[PDB]
């Protein structure tokens, strides 16, 4: 999609694991999505396996971590998302496509474009925006700001 | 050892509601009352004679129970909208009067009165010191009269005439009807009790005492299929997951290892070459037949728009696609996916088989490719089938009050397959020149596997048209036919798994499923109609009471909340203010209207006969004698406001224009302020002689507010201080300003009693279909609408 009227927007989120957009609104967006799927079925088993996957999100809402140092063992509160889970490769890719869709809707109050592609891989992504007029040196410094 | 290190995390409560399926919406509780609706109570006040002195006796008067009436004229009309909401929940469905019956302690013979509050008033007046001999003799002859032939009772009462107009209305208009064993057998729909296959039986015959509450099944008055394309999409999806769980599954299919082995020899599939006949067997098993039979019946009972799904290189999925379009009406599949399936039949099965050039179909043409190819084709047997597909439509007839959409009489017979299997039996005989010989073999082989099952496929069309016409009889809400937003996808591979895996075994829906599908369509259609009438009655009653400052977003939000299937927080304020433009034009139910005209007629008597409020001051600047009353002694009360200009305070508190009431206070002109206005009370003659009542009006000029207005209401009696000025010197007390105020009505015992009449005993039954216990005739003898049975052919 590369041309002289488009630009690519790759952003490097520094601490993806423990940001504020990952603790409460990410675990409550999955729990709310498993309650619209408990009204779409009629078996007694499919309601149960959608209730147990919901139960792993309420328990990880307030999770403590254990780090040993010296003699003492520290217990630190950590309600965020780390790796080593099972869903962390397919649910981190949903939280990016919902966060970069909200940022590209707030930047469209200053410019007028048409998003060609968005592609997410964990926490490194890009998005190709196609503009009306030709891309200049001022439309690159003021989109990045 | 452990060291705890905790931090803050900000909370985040998303706006969510609790959604339920249609299978579990419980009916509401039957409202009954346990005490009478009282809004007035008696009270013992002292009495004063004409001079101003205090007499030895007392007197009873009516006063309000909990007179919490607010100041300001707009907050009184807001209070009577809240009182009208309290009566609509307090009103009972049935009222058995013998449950509220307290023994009368003083009587000729020990009878009963109607309430605990009724026997408290009778006891205090009887034991009173100053009571007269006539009223005390009247409480002795106060008992009930029981008639046992017609089961009625007459319990005595003591109520205000506004109280009597509310409790007499609750006894005359009850929601109970008598119940026999003929009203149970008419609760079942007419197509099921007149069915041959179901034998209906019951055990106990109910008495003549037994009553029941009838639901209101009248069709929807909002027209939610008309320009509400997001509230209709989630009211017909929730109607589809219910009808998916009711349509039965198939028993005794053809054994799959004995059918696919016969099928794989007729295709004669070679183990070496890539041909188009190895794809004729992909995806045929027992599970794909039980999920295509359900999604055909359950979509028709809910009017979901289906959507076909297929692959063009599978020719057997295109001959099974010739069977849906000649049975299911084409006004049900979505047009961007019905046309792309009709085009694949034409360019592969029909137009190559006749030797003509394949058609060039452009996007968005107004004619479907079957509607073009009946003009261009020249055969007769394949242009007669092709005319039924273009004119296959639902027939909207109204049976038993419910407009439901009926299939054609040829699909319901099975005679439509004898038009199909004579059309694709001539298309197999037409040799065709423009294609290679290995293409003629692959169409002629796959058209033979369907034309060998013609005995067991007429019998399939009679099963779809019978398991859909029986489950049609169990709905009550009006089924309408519009294109929905989201589509329920049907897979065309799983239609091949139904046409050639069925045989010789009828499945018929058991009556324990029919009596459950019927009892959750009544519980939703009745709940849909008791939330309209609870919401039209507040929208109309807020436009009659002139509430120009209230917005009806909140009371349409409450109407969507009680219907358990809609989520509120994703419905905007555009689709909720357009809804109360349809809830306004409806006429309100006759029980909510008569209980509102009883409030609107005497909403000025409940307001006037209370303390902590007054209806505005009159100002005279002229020395006027204040009137004498028996309960107040001497009091400055003006009973009627005439002869004076009026400056109402609600118009002065809305516009804020204080140019007139300032220029009328400075020039000393007589004026009469009008509005709900709180007052204070004093009792001293020195606060009258020193004229402390014309002082409180000078705050409207210095400030601008009128909310802190507190007039004076004098009260000069014998127990007041400095009364000897009134008795010694010959003067009536003369004031300047007086209060617009009314005098509470005297309480007379012999004229305020009543005789409440109601029944002795009911027995209210809620579930009616727990008495009948139906059973189905053996499914090998199952009789269709014509008396020849379904699933008969070998």
């Amino acid at each position: 999609f590369l041309s002289n009227n488009s630009m690519v927007l790759y952003t490097d989120v520094s601490q993806w694991d423990s940001s504020q957009h990952n603790t409460q609104p990410f675990r409550k967006g999955i729990i709310m999505g498993l309650d619209m799927l408990a009204n779409m079925t009629n078996d007694a088993r499919v309601i149960q396996t959608l209730n147990l996957y919901k139960q792993t999100q309420i328990n990880l809402m307030d999770s403590y971590v254990q780090i040993p140092d010296g003699n003492v063992i520290k217990k630190i509160q950590y309600g965020a998302v780390a790796s080593g889970e099972k869903q962390t490769k397919a649910a981190n890719s949903i939280a990016n496509l919902a966060l970069i869709k909200t940022v590209l809707s707030r930047i469209s109050n200053k410019y007028s474009f048409a998003t060609k592609i968005i592609r997410v891989d964990g926490d490194d992504n890009y998005a190709v925006l196609q503009f009306n007029t030709e891309v200049t040196k001022q439309m690159v410094q003021d989109v990045s700001n | 050892q452990y060291e705890i290190l905790q931090k803050t995390i900000p909370t985040f409560e998303p706006k969510e509601s609790i959604l339920k399926k249609l299978e579990d919406i419980k009916p509401e509780q039957v409202k009954k009352q346990t005490k009478l609706f009282r809004i007035f109570e008696p009270r013992q006040l002292p009495v004063y004679r004409a001079n101003g002195e205090k007499e030895l006796r007392n007197r009873w008067y009516w006063k309000l129970k909990r007179d919490t009436l607010p100041d300001g004229d707009y907050d009184v009309r807001e209070y009577f909208l809240n009182l009208y909401d309290q009566v609509l929940t307090e009103m009972p469905d049935y009222l058995l009067l013998k449950d509220m019956a307290v023994e009368n302690k003083n009587s000729r013979d020990a009878g009963k009165v109607v309430d605990s509050e009724t026997a408290a008033i009778c006891d205090a007046i009887f034991q009173d010191e100053e009571t007269e001999g006539v009223v005390r003799r009247f409480i002795a002859e106060m008992r009930q009269r029981v008639q046992a032939d017609r089961n009625v009772v007459n319990y005595p009462s003591i109520l205000h005439p506004i109280d009597h107009a509310f409790n007499e209305y609750f006894l005359q208009h009850q929601l109970v009807e008598p119940l026999n064993n003929d009203i149970i057998f008419n609760y079942i729909p007419e197509r099921i009790r007149n069915d041959v296959n179901y034998i209906l039986n019951m055990d106990r015959n109910l008495p003549s005492t037994a009553r029941y509450i009838r639901p209101n099944l009248l069709q929807d008055r909002l027209n939610l299929h008309d320009n509400f394309e997001s509230l209709w999409d989630t009211i017909t999806t929730s109607n589809y997951i219910l009808a998916r769980s009711v349509v039965p599954d198939l028993k005794e299919l053809v054994s799959t290892e004995a059918q696919i082995q016969k099928m794989s020899q007729d295709l004669q599939l070679e183990a070496l070459t890539i041909q188009s006949e190895t794809q004729f067997l992909t995806g045929i098993n027992s599970q794909a037949a039980n999920d295509c039979f359900k999604t055909l019946i359950a979509a028709m009972l809910s009017q979901r728009t289906m959507s076909l799904d297929f692959v063009t290189t599978n020719y057997m999925s295109l001959i099974s696609g010739m069977w849906l379009l000649t049975v299911v009406p084409n006004d049900m599949f979505i047009r961007e996916s019905l046309v792309a399936c009709q085009l694949a039949i034409i360019n592969t099965i029909i137009y190559p088989a006749f030797g003509m050039q394949r058609m060039h179909y452009r996007n968005g043409d107004p004619q479907t490719p079957f509607q073009i190819a009946e003009q261009q084709i020249q055969n007769f047997q394949v242009a007669n089938w092709l005319h039924f597909v273009n004119n296959n439509q639902f027939r909207q007839v109204v049976i038993d009050g419910v407009l439901n959409q009926v299939l054609n009489d040829n699909i319901r017979n099975g005679h439509v397959v004898n038009q199909l299997m004579e059309a694709l039996m001539q298309l197999s005989r037409q040799q065709f020149p423009t294609m290679p010989v290995d293409y003629k073999r692959s169409i002629q082989r796959g058209i033979l596997l369907l034309s060998n099952r013609l005995g067991q496929l007429v019998d399939l069309t009679r099963l779809l048209a019978y398991n859909y016409e029986t489950l049609m009889a169990c709905i009550t809400m009006n089924m309408q036919h519009v294109q929905t937003l989201t589509t329920e996808k049907l897979q065309l591979t799983s239609v091949t798994s139904l046409c050639m895996l069925i045989g010789n075994a009828t499945v018929i829906p058991s009556p324990q499923t029919l009596f459950h599908y019927y009892n959750v369509n009544v519980n939703f259609h009745s709940n849909y109609n008791e939330r309209i009438n609870d919401a039209v009655a507040i929208i109309t009653a807020a436009n009659r009471l002139n509430l120009y400052q209230k917005k009806m977003k909140s009371i349409v939000e409450d109407f969507l909340k009680r219907l358990q299937i809609f989520d509120i927080s994703r419905v905007p304020d555009d689709q909720m203010y357009r809804l109360r433009d349809r809830l306004r034009l409806l006429p309100v139910e006759i029980r909510r209207l008569d209980i509102f005209n009883l409030i609107l007629m005497n909403m000025e008597q409940i307001e006037r006969a209370s303390d902590k409020i007054a209806q505005g001051v009159i100002i005279a600047y002229r020395d006027m004698q204040l009137e004498r009353d028996e309960m107040y002694g001497y009091v400055n009360i003006a009973r009627n406001l005439d002869g004076f200009q009026q400056i109402n305070l609600e118009e002065l508190m809305r516009t804020g224009d204080y140019a007139q009431i300032t220029n009328m206070l400075l020039n000393n002109q007589p004026v009469a302020l009008v509005g709900a206005l709180p007052f204070i009370t004093d009792s001293s003659v020195i606060s009258l002689v020193a004229k402390l009542d014309a002082t409180v009006f000078a705050q409207i000029v210095k400030l601008r507010k009128v909310d802190t207005l507190k007039p004076i209401l004098y009260k000069i009696n014998s127990d007041s201080n400095d009364f000897y000025l009134v008795a010694n010197y010959d003067w009536v007390p003369t004031s300047t300003t007086k209060v617009y105020k009314q005098i509470p009505q005297q309480f007379d015992f012999r004229a305020s009693m009543h005789m409440l009449t109601s029944n002795l005993t009911f027995t209210v039954y809620s579930d009616l279909l727990a008495f009948v216990s139906a059973d189905t005739v053996e499914p090998i003898n199952a009789v269709a609408f014509d008396n020849m049975r379904i699933m008969n052919e070998l």
